[PDB]
């Protein structure tokens, strides 16, 4: 009377509502603590339960890091996981373990740090060759890296050994994607997602490649398939706001942005459409506080100090516009839009030696609008 | 024993006997785990242009930031491999030892700072690194050269930080020391002075005719537009060094001016059968051209030796001058912005934008560039003229 | 010494990354902490405490096995169980919760038709694909 | 051609059709595009990377 | 060191429980861990070949053949279920059979290292 | 390209930049009057009384780093 | 699209020769190679270059 | 006063501040007005990559005449400046002469041996070699290079090494014989190999040097235990991946197993590391002739064999490129000219006999297996063929 729950928690996973198969899943561990596999269906939701009572009430206290980890993995809290896996979880375990390796990549992975994923579970390829599961973690990050070598290499050796497992024609696909080719990488995708259905990745990368190929109806229904496949995705959610912001209807815009920013708080770029979405609609004060945490949330970023300057200038918080220009042009100084802001803000806070130095910068940036850069200097002065 | 290994991987690092020295290096380093062995074999897998090998040595272990040396190796290594952002990581944005007879270890260092943050185009940081740098121990000459060339300061704040450091670490020398770092202190401020140090220096010491002394005489003379002495000098410099980098630029613009289109040809030939990469070849090439009224086919060659060598004011403002000299006035304002921006510190592109800008009849923009040209140099006859 | 072996498996990391780790982390820590250092600290019937979409009333459901202001609390309680209690809803003007109301259920019912031939004719599906 | 004499083979391929703008933006052919703004030492050895070193796809 | 052995016990349990029950990919992490927790312990202590054999079995019936396949090839010669799962591996894949055929013929040709085992799935 | 009538019936096309014609479109019964380009630059129309029309073909950053973080 | 020229002489057809006495290079690895490369050749490898040159498109 | 100056341009060179240590080498010239300063800053010039103004500044005043280092350093500028005429003038074809450091006497003949080995003429580069080696056995040059192209037969390598004497070197000699031991051929005397490896791995805590390694790896290639070959070579491999050494073995052990994916690592990452290098591009071809794209494989390996002539192993891909293209005619002369350059190496007259018996004339061919086998009792390709 232990497994018996954990069916009824994996039928009501899959056919109508995630909250009764959570709560039997958690009988489940009631009735039993090692079922890791209950653990692992409730955190496919956002669902937790109070582990202290679940493990208690040093084989007990690992499985409680363990679970611990997974929990804050699932939440998207992924500075809480790395600090437990420097403190709890020895190193005799944390290398050798595959799983764990998957999961640190995964979490390194979730933050802009790019090169740490790579290595880590790079040696986790070179440990299992063999390994098929959670590959399109993998191929997402090599895309990012805009890295052709590594994918070839993984493209490969996934289609010598598994032919027919999904993640590989999912790998093939992404590196089309990633090469020149959208409808290679389309074709690639359905003929994934065709072998293995529920697979709600091929159908989040098919809305993907159908946006990029100008096509709004065919993403939608990829996306609108991939959260019938998985009830929560982010990935699809910033898809579906993504055709609506494109379409220009701002009010689904908005509520898929806030769905997809729900399950995923810690992210940059779903904070700052949410509030893009906020600015289109019109809620300035609003708008500013996600803004305000997306800054905060993660500096050396680009468009969040950017929309931030942006709707300071809007309604003229000009004291720290000025500091927020002058630290995103510290972080980059190839933005060309920026450096007219921060030549206006220079202007009107009544600088005029470093105004004609930044006006000069952004007249050398963009060549074409020159003329208008030239009316600023003559405002100027 | 493992001293005599030791000699004889110098001796023949030193004698370019690559194969022996490497072999004698791996051997003294697998003998003993002394970091030093560790720096001679990454030294000499760097003189033959190995990098990464010498990178993957001195990372493997581990023993960077054990002892200073090797940091600074890889960190040499890295920022030669323009891998900049490791470079700076190992080496640090700033100094981190703030509070034997040979340059300071720190010194060092904080060279590589200067240059890494110059090669990212971070003036302002490459600024400050290199005059700390400088500031640190006076042993150092690579960071005021450096500064010096690429005019990164202002001729008073030149003028400024020289008189601010000291010379007590030469102690005997000192003197000839402060005269010889004065021989390459910028122009347009108190000239009479250097003209009396150089006096001085050419007849008391030995050193009456050598590279420097004669190479400030020519610029000297370029400034004043002394031409015939300009010429002369130059061409009793180069019977010497027929391929000396340190003055071709001077020379080139002497000859330039004096419209010497036969050895200009010559001088143009006898740098392209010998040194077709640098930039200094292709610079005459293209000066060449312009001496024959060929503005249009020179842009393109100003382009090549711009492209060959970044940081070369010639080249790039011989190619706004390609712009702004016919026609196609709309786009020598995007040039000469360029010009400004990228090389931050000289007043002759500012001074060049706002002449042309009054050149369209824009008058409150060409007045605001003046005045922030006169505000970098004080005393120049171009930009009070203007 | 702030302590950042864990972030980077190589030793040394560049200072401007350095208080780059040190503000980003603090600040989603305080995010989660609050609706200080890393290293310092780390810490801080039915088994079930949350799932996706459930209030407290619907958890004491599951333990035993189970005009226009009467719209409108059904108005902000539906996108109570949607945004996973969000705290914009309250700043949002009242007229802007209908539209977004209207394509819930739109999007919505689209799902449900989502997650619910002659042999000569469907035997080209598997050829061609 | 008479001064285009004097290149090496690479450096040659490299400045086959460079065109290089006032703003100091470069575009360099391949015999793709390797546009990006010049006085970035990075950018020069990228392009030599590309066009002396080996890429293949792979499938 | 009085509870390390403990520990590695009351997993092996959990693992015959786990697999016990049409329940694989608990069966699965259990089976992992127990595999890097005895990477310390040396090879010639049994609880290496038994973690050992446990993965491989886990691995063997999670469809996952290639990896199964290449771990029991590792340490074939060390237990006589790895080398029941090599064989496994080399009839499903047809990878490797002669290398399965001289150490099962050695295997079968000895009974009539560790041979004897209470685990689960231990052939006869 | 410029349309012609009550002289020759044709179409001449034009170059400003070097002043010299590169080819010369005619065959039309009565004079070309109406002429337009297309979006992509490449198609032509004429419009003459012969009731034709006549279809030549002649012719053929940070921000968006955020937004391919996400995929 | 022009390959690049190999030098500059343009000396062309001309009834005598004074740079000219009768001299070879002596055999090196790349002239084996270059042998080999022209012995699949039935013309002339200049003019092998000249054909498999480009013409403007 | 002036050893200041000189411990400053030591020091400038030493931390690779190349504008300082000319401008500091010129002003001590100067002062000084010695020949050994003109050395120190011609060796500026030749360490800033710029050798034109390095032999100018040597040539003016006539100082090859004066010291022994001066004239040596201008024969170096010279050969890498692509003149060779007039360096061994300046050098002079024969010997002249027929404490810390080595003997210059040795480092010219060297350099002699080098001119001479550019210059094809490889009778007089063996010579030149030979003397080298006997005059010094300090220049390891003169053994390595002489050895690594196989200018001689190992039977003469064998006997020169028992020749040259190792008693100058006194204490060190007890481990300097063994580690030259270490490099000579392996085809002969290979038992006393790995007795010295063996030798050195105790007693001197030499078991992690990378010659030694590389030397098994060697040993295992040559007896064609390939499984060794990767898994030794893998071993140090990952410690230092770009050893130019290790890397022909590692190509030829991997093609023999026959795996291509980390082929294709490894030549993909080398390709971005080493573009001017021969050994990439050999990597490349071997990679492509291992997924029988021969077409490819004839270009990749037309390029290394021109990047690097003295390179054996690309002679041969070449040669084996033209055999599986499908025609054999120029195959013939492609093991015919590969045996006419590289004579005491077998391998390509083996190589050359089978394509004989390719070709049906086995008359030649029972020579040529006769001569090959007189090297390689115990191989399978000989006993096989």
């Amino acid at each position: 009377l232990a497994t018996l729950n954990c069916l009824l928690g994996n039928l009501y996973m899959k056919l109508d509502h995630s909250k009764e198969g959570a709560f039997y899943h958690s009988e489940a561990l009631a009735i039993n603590p090692y079922l890791w596999e209950s653990y692992e269906a409730i955190c496919k939701m956002r669902a937790t339960v109070d582990l202290k009572r679940v493990f208690f009430d040093t084989l007990p206290e690992i499985m409680y890091n363990f679970a611990l980890i997974l929990r804050s993995s699932s939440q998207y809290n992924s500075f809480k996981a790395i600090r437990l896996f420097e403190s709890q979880i020895p190193s005799h375990i944390k290398d050798t373990m595959p799983w764990c390796l998957v999961q640190l990549g995964k979490l390194h992975f979730e933050i802009i740090n790019y090169d740490m994923s790579l290595k880590y579970f790079n040696r986790l390829k070179d440990l299992q060759p063999a390994r098929v599961k959670d590959m399109e973690i993998f191929s997402t990050l090599l895309w990012h890296l805009h890295d052709k070598v590594k994918s070839s290499n993984l493209a490969n050796g996934l289609m010598d050994t598994m032919p027919n497992k999904p993640e590989t024609w999912c790998c093939i696909g992404n590196l089309l994607s990633l090469q020149k080719d959208h409808d290679a990488a389309i074709k690639a995708f359905e003929k994934a997602t065709q072998l293995d259905p529920n697979f709600a990745y091929a159908y989040t990368l098919q809305g993907h490649e159908h946006s990029s190929n100008d096509s709004s109806d065919s993403a939608k229904t990829c996306y609108r398939k991939a959260l019938a496949c998985d009830p929560q995705h982010y990935n699809a959610y910033y898809g579906l706001g993504t055709s609506a912001m494109k379409l220009g209807q701002y009010e689904e815009a908005l509520l898929y942005f806030e769905k997809a920013r729900s399950i995923n708080p810690v992210n940059v770029v779903l904070i700052c459409c949410c509030g893009g979405s906020l600015e289109k609609l019109g809620y300035k004060e609003k708008a500013l506080q996600y803004y305000e945490l997306a800054c905060h949330l993660q500096p050396t970023s680009s468009l969040s100090k950017y929309k931030m300057g942006q709707l300071l200038y809007s309604m003229t918080r000009y004291n720290v516009a000025l500091q927020t220009f002058e630290e995103l042009v510290k972080l980059v100084p190839d933005d060309a839009t920026a450096h007219y802001l921060l030549g206006q803000t220079y202007r009107i806070v009544g600088r005029k030696k470093d105004a004609i130095k930044e006006l000069t910068v952004a007249m050398n940036l963009d060549p074409k609008g020159n003329q208008v850069i030239i009316d600023e200097l003559q405002k100027c002065h | 024993a493992i001293e005599r290994l030791r000699l004889w991987r110098f001796d023949a690092l030193m004698q370019h006997m690559y194969r022996t020295a490497e072999y004698i290096a791996d051997k003294v380093y697998n003998i003993s785990n002394d970091p030093d062995d560790a720096f001679w074999l990454g030294q000499v897998y760097y003189n033959n242009n190995q990098y990464v090998r010498a990178v993957e040595l001195i990372t493997r272990n581990n023993l960077d930031g054990v002892n200073i040396l090797c940091r600074y190796l890889l960190g040499l290594s890295f920022v030669k491999l323009q891998r900049f952002d490791d470079a700076l990581d190992v080496i640090g944005e700033y100094n981190p030892f703030s509070e034997d007879g040979g340059i300071k270890m720190e010194s060092s260092l904080c060279f590589l700072r200067g240059k890494i943050y110059f090669a990212q185009n971070n003036f302002n940081k490459a600024r400050d690194a290199f005059r700390e740098a400088i500031l640190v121990d006076i042993k150092n000459f690579e960071a005021f050269e450096m500064l010096l060339s690429k005019n990164l300061l202002t001729p008073q704040e030149e003028w400024d930080l020289f008189d601010s450091l000291d010379f007590k670490e030469f102690g005997e020398d000192k003197e000839i020391m402060k005269n010889l770092y004065k021989i390459n202190l910028s122009k347009y401020i108190n000239t009479e002075d250097i003209t009396k140090s150089n006096e001085i220096l050419a007849k008391d010491y030995k050193l009456a005719d050598n590279v420097d002394v004669v190479r400030s005489k020519v610029d000297i003379c370029y400034t004043q537009c002394k031409f015939n002495e300009c010429l002369e000098l130059c061409e009793t410099v180069l019977e010497n060094d027929e391929f000396n980098t340190n003055i071709l630029p001077a020379y080139i613009g002497c000859l330039y001016e004096l419209s010497n289109k036969n050895k200009l040809f010559l001088l143009s030939h006898r740098l392209a059968e010998t040194f077709p990469k640098s930039a200094i070849t292709w610079f005459s090439v293209a000066t060449y051209y312009m001496s024959l009224d060929r503005i249009s086919e020179a842009q393109k060659y100003y382009s090549k030796s711009s492209i060959l060598d970044p940081s070369f004011a010639a080249a790039w403002l011989g190619f706004a001058h390609t712009y702004a000299l016919e026609g196609e006035q709309d786009q020598a304002l995007t040039a000469y912005s360029t010009a400004s921006r990228f090389f931050p510190g000289m007043h002759l592109p500012k001074l060049f934008l706002g002449m042309q800008f009054m050149a369209m009849n824009s008058l409150n923009l060409a007045e605001s560039y003046f005045v922030l040209a006169y505000d970098i140099c004080p005393n120049d006859p171009l930009v009070l003229n203007e | 010494q702030y302590d950042y072996s864990p972030f980077c498996e190589r030793n040394t990391l560049r200072e401007s990354r350095i208080d780059s780790f040190l503000k980003a982390e603090r600040a989603a820590h305080c995010l989660v902490f609050h609706k200080y250092r890393p290293d310092i600290d780390i810490m801080c019937s039915m088994l079930l405490e949350s799932v996706p979409g459930c209030n407290k009333e619907d958890l004491e459901r599951l333990s035993r096995r189970e005009r226009l202001d009467d719209i409108i609390n059904h108005e902000t309680n539906a996108l109570k169980s949607f945004w996973n209690d969000s705290g914009l809803v309250n700043s949002l003007q009242s007229h802007h919760l209908h539209e977004e109301y209207l394509l819930l259920q739109e999007e919505l019912k689209n799902v449900y038709k989502i997650k619910c031939e002659s042999l000569r004719d469907k035997c080209r599906r598997h050829y061609s694909n | 051609r008479y001064w285009n004499s004097f290149h090496d083979e690479d450096d040659w391929n490299l400045f086959n059709g460079m065109e290089l703008e006032s703003n100091g933006v470069v575009t360099f052919a391949g015999q793709e595009t390797i546009t990006g703004s010049i006085f970035d030492r990075r950018i020069t050895q990228l392009a030599y990377a590309r066009n002396n070193g080996w890429h293949e796809l792979a499938l | 060191d009085d509870q390390a052995l403990s520990t590695i016990i009351q997993l092996q349990d959990c693992i015959q429980q786990a697999i016990q029950q049409l329940n694989y990919s608990t069966a699965e992490f259990l089976a992992e861990l127990l595999y890097a927790e005895c990477s310390i312990l040396d090879k010639s202590s049994v609880y290496w070949s038994d973690a050992v054999y446990l993965y491989a079995l886990s691995l063997f019936l999670n469809k996952s053949y290639h990896t199964a396949f290449q771990i029991s090839k590792e340490f074939k010669e060390y237990h006589l279920g790895i080398a029941y799962i090599f064989g496994r591996c080399a009839l499903q894949l047809s990878q490797g059979v002669n290398e399965a055929i001289l150490t099962l013929l050695s295997i079968i040709n000895v009974f009539s290292m560790v041979l004897n085992s209470n685990l689960v799935h231990i052939p006869d | 390209v410029t349309s012609h009538g009550y002289s020759k019936y044709n179409l001449t096309l034009w170059d400003c930049n070097s002043m010299d014609p590169i080819a010369i479109l005619k065959g039309h019964s009565f004079r070309v009057l109406h002429l337009t380009l297309s979006n992509d630059g490449t198609t032509v129309v004429s419009g003459a009384g012969d009731e034709t029309l006549r279809y030549w073909k002649l012719f053929d950053s940070l921000i968006f780093d955020a937004f391919n973080q996400i995929r | 699209e022009i390959t690049r020229p190999s030098s500059n002489s343009v000396r062309g057809a001309s009834l005598l020769t004074y740079q000219q006495r009768k001299g070879r290079r002596l055999s090196a690895a790349s002239l084996l190679q270059s042998q080999f490369f022209d012995s699949m050749s039935p013309v002339r490898p200049d003019s092998k270059q000249l054909l498999l040159s480009p013409g403007k498109q």
